[PDB]
RNA sequence: CCUCCGCAUAAGCCUGCGUCAGAUACUGACAAUUAACAGCCCAAUAUCUACAAUCAACCAACAAGUCAUUAUUACCCUCACUGUCAACCCAACACAGGCAUGCUCAUAAGGAAAGGUUAAAAAAAGUAAAAGGAACUCGGCAAAUCUUACCCC
RNA sequence: GCUACCUAAGAACAGCUAAAAGAGCACACCCGUCUAUGUAGCAAAAUAGUGGGAAGAUUUAUAGGUAGAGGCGACAAACCUA
RNA sequence: GCUAAACCUAGCCCCAAACCCCACCUUACUACCAGACAACCUUAGCCAAACCAUUUACAUAAAGUAUAGGCGAUA
């Protein structure tokens, strides 16, 4: 009779417990005999690097500079990046100077994105 | 004797007047876009 | 009369928009919209297969593409396959020839009173109330608990016999034990894939019962033909296997030679249940079968008369009612129908008990009967002694 | 180790203790994805340090030593998200030219609005699947009239809005 | 990750890893006695009880021996002057049994 | 209403098959036959009319043995499990069919006339006139249809042309080729007719709800209607 | 509403809460031709018995090891009855459960209309041994009744519900494996079998290396506790008619490859608190920490086959009653 | 002194007498229910599956019945997720009503008919009653006893 | 989600007499004959007693179906959210 | 002297102008498996005709005119 209150899995019969979940994503999945199968690659696997003498802590000094805002952009990046090695190589196939025709083929493809964060 | 009426059960709420069944039907759409134009807080149930 | 009806064979796709019958134009679908809508040409999609291979979601090769496939159809013989025509249909398959009565010479090891167990009938009477009554916190056991338990109490008793007869040392009970013969008989391939229950076996080979003198006797008896019924009824039939005479065990295996199968009809439900023809039909074949795997293995694949026939013991079993089979094997020349003929001495229906009363049953305030069997058989028991006995 | 969690001892019921400065986008965009991704976690276990100051305040009935510093990491955490976000996006457009990392497409839905749909990930064609077939994209004729409804709604809206600020600046004038 | 689609992985693909982790939990005090080697966390409801092993010993080191998780109902019976239930938020609780005594 | 048929299956077994009632409810849910609900639950054991079906890869007039004669809750007559080669299958017991005795299926039609056995099935065209058959076809290959109910014996007439005629356990006369099949003698469980209920329950068991309690004025339709006897019924 | 008490328990140190809820004290230690077939019935259920099925390894327990544990029972048993007379007459029981229903402690009502009322803490143990010898004549106390042990049973500082452990109401049930009519009540010896998820790789992925030994003393705790005491209960003790006689018993619980043997004598059956105010009783068992039988099985040959082992399994067989 | 009950599961509800502080079984804050129980399952293609249940043994049936695989091909390499609280639900209510199942068959569990006084009428429930015993009344309604025979439908 | 009927697959029916019973007495359970109270009541149909059935055409939990020019009905113009 | 009494702006009405991260169709707000199922078809009635039955409305001027209409209500 309650309309108002968001649906749970805290609500309903033993099927629909049991069915609902809380959005935690799925791990494996379930054979005969309702075993379950968890597979090793379906668990994420926290990258955590080494912080050992890592100079930058939580916070930062207030005597610390202020400088102006400058979101990166693709024409940034680019100079940056490629036109050096461009404006070389015309002094003297853009595959060489970095472009990816396709991302098939990688592990991580930028788009349609496969990885997380 | 009367008055209760109402036996629950979400598997009989959720079949009767649910999303899915309220858009199974096109009266049961034009229900829902009833209750979207008015403003309802819940359009189904 | 085509059995199932229209409403709920698969619905046939419908028609086709006209606009793929006009030839020179290519029709406007809403494949590019990756969704339906109806106002436009239903797409023509190809045909999609995953490109790797998944299982949980895979689809076996279509059935004459399998490697296995064969035009000429093999008739199994599995745990669950009920003979039709029973004793005379096994009969006919392993080309035997039928004996009532077990033979003396395994019915003479339980007279001389040495060989009897110290308190048969008491030690038998508790192992059927163990097996009936006492097995579980249940008030009346179900016949999947206390026909394994029964029979497997009973081999226990049995083997406790080790005392007198130290020979009983060299023979072990293997279960999950499956063993596979196949043969021709009128050019039919038959063959058996005999799983289920125990196997007692022992070190040793069984001593044959018959003489040569009746082997050859048994040239005289003609198998018992049944008509329109054919031999192969109730056979699963296969187009898709693999004619193979394994043992059921690697070679070099302690204990290779079978002694008993000890095959129990455990179904709770009595159509679910073998009936007595049926189960005696089924111990024999399945001693024929592990007969003919030991001969295949040892003599090879050649059809001929064994100059040492093969003995193998069965006891089919429903947990009340036994069934006793000695089947001697004294030819791999199964496909002629005639000359000389496997021999099989059988004792049937021998009830080890005519009833159990879990409960007592009371009228008036008054016990009838009480707990307990009713009309125990000790002879049935001394028949299971002298089959366990056989060969120490 | 657990510890971690905490803060350090002799902070341990300090009435005050004095933190930095939140990290600014401008000057993380300066460090390299392994320093950033260094970063991430320097700042997640800070933070959830900070989060359980928090919890066992709320549980002990006291004011959190310092509440602004969770605000800090927060906000730490949430540039160089950003950041790396604004490179990743960067990169996408440079090699592939599009402006959304996950598929999708403007749809009309089966009540006639038109939404973003948001492609999921399947193992089997969507002339395939069931589900999504079930799912309907279109809206059909009877849809037209609250289409007309829900516009003239929120025309209805808009225009008392505008003509209660007019009504409002008139009034301001007239008082000044 | 929270609030991010994970990459659907098919059979034999690569493993699932998450870098920048947005999974954020609190050591809290537990409201009963517990076992000397039980920790009591308050975690985001989209993270397994997998991932808060993996995350206890990637990021903090612990060796975790047992987890164990259960999702704590939130109290909806408050009401805001509007007579309007104010929701208190639903949250998962894991206990954490430590390894090595 | 989601109502789908249970008669889905399309393989022929011995199994009896879990049926599902209908309550004279129609597939939309509504009822069209009214006094049909409830009664003991059954189960549909598939019976094989065409009695004239050789095994595959098999052809012309072959035998079977009768293992079994067992009531049929779903038929007015009891059914036999006749089983021949390497198949069994459910067919419509005749008057004195016994388990253990032979029942010949035969397509051929002889220039005499077949000496008729109960039980066997032949073309009309092989029948001496005069014969009791059951399980008769309105085609040829089409299956039986008429008189398979308990106790029902229609008659070989006449057979002129490449024609038989019939009389139906209703008297009435029909005419089919030949060459369409007909078992011998009369159905089993003769005494089908002479069955008493005995009790409102036991109608509710065989699954008839009891009749409206409204009252009809009964109309012209009602008086007692002799008419003559309808003129033959044509299948060629 | 009890708490139902699993022998085999993924739950960590859970053998000191069943210590606590049994009173009971651990102990370390204890108070050719088998050779040849105890290889025989491994060789035959790995290498030697064909198999239809392919065997996965979750499935690789039940379709192995529990085959193997089985003959090796029977086998053993039938070799040794020439030393045992006893165990020719005893009872072989495959998988055939035991029960045992007590009450051990108080606890006051936390919430609810029952809130503040003292209400006992029931347990209920529900063991299925994958085989067990049953004799009609009890076997010899290990230690005298009274036997004082310096050794402190465990404590448990918080709720039993905090070790996973979860309350429900059903039958209860006090069975040694038979009905109390069977004339073989007493116990002989119970082989226990962990299930796969025990198994000593899974523990030592979930870092709970610790924990092995933990797991055998606890199955073996809970199992022989409730074996004993359904056999006192069976003989017509309880906690307000605690044992006049010590009441023992022996297991051996493997995960298919290392064994490890127990010995338990229960002295007391006044758990409940009115009757264990005073009572200086308290159980004993005696274990052994796991050994493994062989070190590996190579097509036809088993490497390293541990006769110590295979004896200790022997001698517990040949324990008789006196 | 009462015990209709009670304890659990299901269904339903959704924090709804746990701690602390304020008020005046309320408000605010804090805490909590931890999986083994239960839910959440199953790779294909064919191919099997006549013989109830009822202690299943006799008997006895009719209304004719909940319980079964094999053949080949694929496949292990890996114990997640969700319910777990309460004095509770449907009846506008702390409603004498409704409410499935397992055990307890009177309980070890659960509860309090009397706010205090007096002991008027009338009213309700109950108990006892001289002699009589339906004379009451439309009628033996009610109560008390255990009680024959004849008629309509 | 009440109710009329139906579909699927479930569950309950102590004890006694009799004997395979739409059998008898009689719990649970279903119903509601008669009386009293109540009549803004505990209750928009209840309470107490009394009473009919209680192995069957029985009762009942769960999910589904039939929708108003209609459904369903052992016809009471019954019942289809007081 | 208590209940209370009042209050001015929250907004609204009519016009003009101007066109307007993740989850979610399965039991919605549910990461992740072979679909096939797809929309279009006269408004009626109240009411008026004092009933009702054909019938009864849905810039200016020509004009309430020509016409229609149980030639009447009215259109
Ligand atoms: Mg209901
Ligand atoms: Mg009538
Ligand atoms: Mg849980
Ligand atoms: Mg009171
Ligand atoms: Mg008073
Ligand atoms: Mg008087
Ligand atoms: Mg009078
Ligand atoms: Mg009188
Ligand atoms: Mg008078
Ligand atoms: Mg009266
Ligand atoms: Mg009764
Ligand atoms: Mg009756
Ligand atoms: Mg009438
Ligand atoms: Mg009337
Ligand atoms: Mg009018
Ligand atoms: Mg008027």
């Amino acid at each position: 009779a309650d309309r108002m209150s968001k649906w749970t899995s805290k609500r309903g019969p033993r099927s629909f417990r049991g069915r609902k979940g809380r959005g935690a994503k799925g791990i494996g999945f379930l054979t005969s005999g309702w075993r379950f199968v968890q597979i090793k690659e379906m668990v994420p696997e926290f990258v955590v690097p080494d912080l050992t003498g890592f100079k930058l802590k939580p916070y930062v000094s207030y005597l610390a500079p202020e400088s102006e805002e400058t979101p990166l952009t693709a024409a940034q990046l680019f100079s940056e990046a490629v036109a050096p090695a461009i404006e070389k190589d015309f002094k003297d196939n853009l595959e060489k100077y970095g472009f990816e025709p396709t991302q098939e083929g990688k592990l991580f493809q930028l788009y349609p994105r496969n990885f997380l964060r | 004797a009367r008055g209760n009426e109402y036996q629950p059960s979400n598997i009989k709420r959720k079949n009767k007047h649910g999303w899915v069944r309220r858009l199974s039907t096109p009266a049961g759409v034009q229900v829902i876009l009833r209750r979207m134009l008015k403003g309802r807080k819940s359009l189904s149930h | 009369y085509e059995w199932g009806v229209r409403s709920t064979r698969k619905s046939e796709p419908p028609p086709l928009d006209r606009v793929y019958e006009i030839p020179g134009l290519e029709p406007i679908t809403f494949a590019g919209k990756m969704h339906f809508v109806p106002w436009l040409a239903r797409p023509i999609f190809p045909p999609w297969d995953r490109g790797y291979k998944d299982p949980r979601f895979y689809r076996s090769p279509p059935l004459h593409e399998h490697p296995l496939y064969k035009d000429q159809a093999c008739y199994i013989f599995h745990h669950r396959c009920r003979l039709l025509e029973g004793v005379k249909q096994a009969l006919w398959l392993t080309k035997t020839k039928l004996i009532e009565g077990l033979p003396e010479k395994v019915l003479s090891l339980v007279d001389d009173p040495r060989n009897h167990i110290e308190n048969q009938d008491e030690c038998v009477l508790n192992v059927i109330s163990h097996a009936r009554l006492w097995q579980t916190t249940e008030e009346i056991p179900k016949r999947e608990t206390y026909c394994p338990v029964i029979v497997d109490n009973l081999i226990q008793l049995c083997k406790s016999q080790i005392l007198k007869h130290p020979s009983l040392a060299r023979r072990i009970c293997v279960q999950n034990s499956t063993f596979s013969a196949t043969w021709n008989r009128e050019s039919l391939l038959l063959q058996v894939r005999g799983s289920g229950g125990a196997r007692l076996s022992t070190k040793d080979p069984l001593p044959t019962i018959a003489s040569r003198e009746e082997i050859e006797a048994t040239k005289n008896h003609v198998l018992e033909t049944f008509y329109p019924i054919s031999p192969i009824i109730d056979l699963h039939e296969c187009n898709i296997y693999d004619v193979k005479n394994d043992t059921g065990f690697q070679e070099g295996y302690p204990y290779p030679y079978p002694h008993t199968l000890y095959l129990l009809d455990k179904a709770n439900l009595r159509p679910h249940r073998l009936q007595p023809d049926q189960l005696r039909a089924k111990m024999i074949l399945f001693a024929f079968g592990s007969a003919l795997a030991q001969a295949r293995l040892l003599y090879g694949n050649d059809a001929k008369v064994l100059e040492q026939p093969v003995v193998v013991q069965s006891v089919g079993t429903d947990g009340r009612v036994f069934h006793f089979l000695v089947f001697q094997l004294n030819t791999t020349d199964l496909d002629c129908n005639e000359g000389v003929k496997n021999l099989a001495w059988v004792d049937s229906d021998q009830l080890l008990y005519q009833h159990f009363w879990c409960l007592p049953v009371i009228k008036k305030r008054v016990v009838v009967e009480p707990v307990g069997p009713v009309g125990f058989k000790p002879e049935t028991f001394r028949k299971f002694l002298a089959l366990y006995l056989h060969g120490a | 180790g657990l510890e971690e969690f905490f803060d350090d001892p002799k902070n341990w019921g300090q009435e005050k203790v004095k933190s930095g400065a939140a990290w600014t986008c401008q000057q993380l965009r300066n460090k390299s994805n392994e320093d950033l991704h260094k970063l991430w976690y320097v700042l997640l276990k800070e933070r959830n340090m900070l989060l359980t100051l928090e919890q066992e305040a709320k549980r002990q009935r006291l004011p959190m030593p310092s509440p602004e510093r969770l605000d800090k990491v927060v906000d730490s955490m949430d540039a160089l998200d950003k950041v790396v976000q604004e490179r990743e996006d960067a990169l996408r457009l440079l090699q592939t030219g599009q402006e959304r990392a996950r598929p999708g497409a403007w749809r009309r839905d089966i009540f006639g609005r038109i939404i973003w749909h948001k492609f999921k990930q399947w193992v089997i064609p969507w002339h395939l699947n069931k589900r999504y077939n079930r799912k309907r994209f279109f809206a059909l004729p009877y849809v037209d009239h609250f289409l007309r409804l829900e516009r003239e709604k929120r025309a209805r809206i808009k225009a008392r809005k505008e003509n209660l600020e007019r009504k409002k600046a008139k009034i301001l004038l007239k008082k000044f | 990750a929270r609030n991010v689609v994970y990459p659907l992985y098919r059979l034999g693909g690569p493993q699932l890893r998450v870098f920048r982790t947005n999974f954020f939990i609190q050591l809290v005090r537990p409201g009963v006695a517990q076992p000397e080697d039980t920790v009591q966390f308050r975690i985001p409801m989209e993270m397994t009880r997998v991932d808060l092993r993996n995350y206890l010993e990637g990021i903090y080191n612990v060796p975790v021996a047992a987890v164990r998780t259960r999702v704590q109902h939130g109290s909806n019976k408050r009401r805001d002057h509007r007579n309007v239930r104010i929701k208190k938020p639903d949250y998962k609780v894991a206990y954490v049994q430590l390894a090595h005594g | 209403a989601n109502f789908v048929s249970w008669k889905s299956r399309t393989k022929y077994t011995i199994t009896p098959v879990k049926m599902r009632k209908s309550g004279g409810r129609d597939h939309t849910g509504r009822i069209r036959v009214h006094g049909i609900g409830g009664g003991h639950k059954q189960r549909y054991r598939m019976i094989d009319f065409l009695r004239f079906r050789p095994e595959e890869t098999k052809s012309g007039p072959f035998e079977e043995k009768v293992i079994q004669v067992r009531y049929d809750p779903c038929r007015s007559a009891d059914i036999a499990l006749v089983a021949g080669g390497s198949r069994k299958r459910w067919i419509i017991a005749t008057e004195n069919m016994q388990a253990g005795d032979t029942i010949l299926n035969s397509n051929h039609i002889g220039r005499m006339a077949v000496a008729a056995r109960e039980g066997d099935a032949h073309p009309l065209g092989a029948l001496p006139v005069g014969t009791l058959i059951n399980n008769v076809e309105s085609e040829p290959g089409r299956g039986a249809q008429y008189i398979r109910a308990a106790g029902t014996c229609g008659v070989l007439l006449r057979k002129v042309n490449g024609t038989a005629i019939i009389q139906l356990p209703s008297k009435r006369q029909m005419q089919v080729l030949e060459t369409c099949v007909a078992t011998v003698g009369r159905v089993s469980n003769v005494d089908h007719n002479k069955r008493v209920i005995g009790k409102a329950g036991r109608n509710r068991w065989l699954g008839k709800r009891p009749n409206s309690g409204r009252w009809h004025r009964k109309g012209g339709w009602a008086g007692r209607k002799i008419r003559p006897l309808p003129p033959m019924k044509s299948y060629v | 509403m009890k708490y139902m008490v699993y022998p085999q328990t993924f739950a960590l140190n859970a053998d000191r809460w069943y210590q606590y809820f049994t009173k009971t004290v651990f102990l370390s230690g204890l108070p050719a031709a088998l050779r040849a077939v105890a290889c025989d019935c491994l060789l035959q259920e790995h290498f030697y018995l064909r198999r239809r099925r392919r065997v996965h390894r979750y499935e690789e327990s039940e379709v192995i090891s529990l085959p193997f544990l089985d003959q090796l029972v029977s086998t053993l048993v039938g070799l040794l009855s020439p030393h045992n007379p006893a165990l020719a007459a005893a009872a072989l029981d495959y998988r055939c459960p035991v029960h045992f229903y007590w009450v051990r402690g108080e606890e006051i009502i936390p919430r609810g209309h029952r809130r503040g009322r003292i209400d006992d803490l029931r347990y209920q143990i529900d063991d299925k041994p994958n085989n067990q010898i049953r004799i009609s004549k009890q076997l010899a106390e290990f230690v005298p009744l009274d036997y004082s042990v310096p050794i402190e049973i465990p404590t448990i500082k918080c709720k039993p519900d905090k070790l996973p452990l979860f309350k429900r109401q059903y039958e209860n049930h006090i069975f040694v494996g038979s009905k109390t009519a069977d004339p073989c009540c007493y116990g002989h010896t119970q082989f226990h079998l962990l299930p796969d998820k025990l198994r000593r790789e899974r523990l030592l992925r979930q870092n709970c290396a610790d924990q092995i030994e933990v797991v055998f003393r606890a199955n073996a705790i809970a199992s022989l506790f409730a074996w004993t005491g359904a056999q006192a209960m069976y003989q017509g003790f309880w906690s307000e008619a605690d044992v006049t006689r010590p009441f023992v018993s022996q297991a051996v619980i493997t995960d298919g490859k290392y064994f490890s043997f127990f010995c338990y004598q229960l002295n007391t059956l006044a758990l409940t608190t009115q009757a264990d105010q005073n009572n200086p009783r308290k159980n004993i068992c005696w274990g052994t920490q796991s050994k493994p039988l062989y070190e590996t099985i190579e097509d036809n040959d088993v490497k390293g086959f541990n006769d110590d082992v295979l004896l200790q399994i022997v001698h517990f067989l040949l324990n008789r009653p006196k």
